[PDB]
């Protein structure tokens, strides 16, 4: 389980990574909209990223 | 991070995977082998789509947004394989697997289609992936299990393990379909791109791990 | 296990809907870097939020 | 939301744990009770710093920033409570119980003084709980557990759970302190209160939840 737990924690703040240079790349246009953007597809793809990662979690220290 | 940096993060995780299979399998007997070498196809295949995205082909223009042919014709030819390896898994016959690669076949290829029209009635090839997919589940968990509930206390274990992971997380593609490019375009290209690598990882290179992991102490007792 | 997993999924959303109110809010104003903020926090708390579910399913499912 | 909208919410989810802990123990005998009443005190007075939250009440000004005195002043009330009810659960006599609760009770005081801090200082306090945080996780997973290991099943089992749960739980709660407002405020004071809502709810009314539900099966066999 930990190797698993390990890589479930470190792709979540890769994808955070990602996400926050989304929003900063974004943030430098200046343009609000494009942020909010940026920022609902953050959000959105991290709530995915749970349902992923509670998926293999559940189904491998599942049975 | 560009998109390109996300396809060939998504080759070398295949590509490691396929290295992981193959040597695995040097270990094999005559039961085994099939299992390791539908493995090293299905990442090897996997492995080659993420390449040819991120060299830049492939890449279609649908309307307004960009639609990745290779990751639809990776899945058209690779979810059959992961389809089979839990039929050999449950003890399927012929006739049983051709309704699951049916069925399967049909969610893939709806979902390309989809992702490929413009109009809004791209949701009625969406919809009809998204029927196919429940049969396919009812498959996996009805007469599959039923089937695999036949077969050794080991082998029982592993099909339920993988068919959980493929159950679970095969249902989150069609909700990235829908909110990614596809569909309404509320998850940029870039998170729809990154979601696709991890999910694909894990149904393809994590399914195969378990896989290793369990045949490994099957022989080692 | 399932009480447990619906919880974990519908309290994802409804943390996910907080985020987005906040960074629909900080866009009301125009401000670029006001949605940056609030993008950041979302993408933090996220973040967060995976180790706090992924914490309690493999404390509930692993023995 | 906003925050007092939060604030309620925690005090509704703390009050509907406390009353599931109460009705509960209704069935308990003279050596349940005591971790029935402990799991009351745990969430009736979460429940009631919520609502002293949710009344607008303590919200303290630092610098730049707002802290909650009774969230802080909630903590050092119940998480000495959590701790006993660990240290029954392992068998722990009162030398052993005064180890714990002194190096639970260093955490929460440096927290809360931290908090309060308004100068760079704040972090030598932090510095301060989160040394005697690794020395409270040592003794959870050491000592205590060798202590609960000679238990019966039924009890280890729940110890183990419960022990797993608060472990990996508590340790976030520093990262919220660190990112939060009395850190850097990366996170807004609504994601900030949500966060902890959240946590405290599994830490507090999850925790009971498990144990109502180990407590069930073992008087029922
Ligand atoms: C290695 C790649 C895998 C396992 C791909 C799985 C993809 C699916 C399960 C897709 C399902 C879809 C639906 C159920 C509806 C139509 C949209 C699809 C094709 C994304
Ligand atoms: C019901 C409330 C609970 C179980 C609260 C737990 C809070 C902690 C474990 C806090 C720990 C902290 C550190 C380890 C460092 C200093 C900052 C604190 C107080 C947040
Ligand atoms: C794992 C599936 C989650 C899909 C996103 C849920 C929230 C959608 C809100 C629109
Ligand atoms: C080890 C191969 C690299 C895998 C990177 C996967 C990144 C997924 C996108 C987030
Ligand atoms: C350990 C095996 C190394 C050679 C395997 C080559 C697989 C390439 C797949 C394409
Ligand atoms: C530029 C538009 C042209 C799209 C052509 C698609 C190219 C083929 C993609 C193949 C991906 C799957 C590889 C499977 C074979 C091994
Ligand atoms: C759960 C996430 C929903 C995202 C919005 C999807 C909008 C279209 C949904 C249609 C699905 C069924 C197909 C209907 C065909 C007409
Ligand atoms: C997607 C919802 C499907 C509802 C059917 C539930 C079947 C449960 C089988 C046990
Ligand atoms: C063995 C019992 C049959 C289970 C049917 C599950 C239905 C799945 C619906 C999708
Ligand atoms: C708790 C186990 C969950 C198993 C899920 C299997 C069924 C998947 C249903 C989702 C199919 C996508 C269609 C969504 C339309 C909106
Ligand atoms: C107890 C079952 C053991 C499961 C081990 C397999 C865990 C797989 C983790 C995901 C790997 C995804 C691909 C990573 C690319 C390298
Ligand atoms: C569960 C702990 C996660 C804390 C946030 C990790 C990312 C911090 C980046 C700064
Ligand atoms: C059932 C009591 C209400 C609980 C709501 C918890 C919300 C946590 C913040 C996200
Ligand atoms: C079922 C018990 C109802 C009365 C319990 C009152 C608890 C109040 C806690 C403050
Ligand atoms: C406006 C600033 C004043 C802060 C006063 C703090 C109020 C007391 C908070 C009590 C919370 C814990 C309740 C425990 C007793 C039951
Ligand atoms: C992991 C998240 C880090 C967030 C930034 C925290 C910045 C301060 C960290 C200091 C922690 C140790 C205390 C040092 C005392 C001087
Ligand atoms: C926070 C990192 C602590 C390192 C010590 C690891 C102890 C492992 C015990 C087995
Ligand atoms: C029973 C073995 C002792 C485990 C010590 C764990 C150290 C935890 C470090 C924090
Ligand atoms: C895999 C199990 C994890 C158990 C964690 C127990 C140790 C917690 C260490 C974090 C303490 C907070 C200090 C962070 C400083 C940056
Ligand atoms: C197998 C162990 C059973 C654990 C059941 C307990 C699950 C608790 C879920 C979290 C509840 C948090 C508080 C909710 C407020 C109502
Ligand atoms: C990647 C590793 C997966 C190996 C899974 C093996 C599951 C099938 O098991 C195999 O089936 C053979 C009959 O075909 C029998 O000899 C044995 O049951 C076994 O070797
Ligand atoms: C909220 C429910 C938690 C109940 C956990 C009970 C754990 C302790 O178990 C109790 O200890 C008694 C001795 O003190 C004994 O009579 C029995 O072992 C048991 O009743």
């Amino acid at each position: 389980m930990g190797a698993v737990f390990i890589f479930v924690g470190a792709l979540t703040v890769l994808f955070g990574a990602i996400a926050y240079g989304e929003v900063t790349a974004a943030a430098a246009t200046g343009d609000a909209a494009a942020v909010q953007e940026a920022a609902v597809s953050a959000i959105l793809g991290l709530i995915i990223l749970l349902g992923i990662n509670l998926g293999l979690v559940a189904a491998t220290l599942g049975g | 991070v560009g998109l390109t940096t996300l396809f060939w993060l998504g080759a070398i995780g295949m590509l490691v995977g396929t290295l992981a299979f193959a040597w695995a399998g040097r270990d094999a007997g005559s039961g085994e082998r099939r299992y390791y070498v539908t493995l090293v196809g299905i990442s090897g295949i996997a492995a080659v789509a993420y390449v040819v995205m991120a060299l830049g082909v492939g890449w279609v223009p649908v309307a307004e947004r960009t639609v990745f042919a290779p990751r639809y014709i990776d899945w058209i030819l690779t979810t059959p394989l992961i389809v089979y390896f839990l039929g050999l898994l449950a003890g399927l016959d012929s006739r049983e697997f051709g309704i699951v690669i049916t069925l399967n076949t049909v969610v893939m290829l709806a979902g390309f289609a989809g992702a490929m029209v413009p109009g809004i009635e791209r949701y009625a090839l969406f919809g009809m992936g998204a029927v196919a997919f429940l049969g396919l589940v009812y498959y996996l968990v009805g007469p599959m299990t039923e089937s695999a509930s036949q077969r050794s206390s080991g082998i029982k274990s592993l099909y339920v393990r993988l068919r959980n992971l493929t159950v679970i997380l095969w249902a989150i593609y069609p909700f990235i379909w829908l909110l990614g490019p596809p569909g309404v375009a509320l998850l940029t290209p870039t998170v729809d791109v990154a979601l696709i690598v991890y999910l694909d990882l894990v149904t393809k290179v994590g399914f195969g791990f378990i896989a290793l992991d369990a045949a490994a102490t099957l022989r080692a007792e």
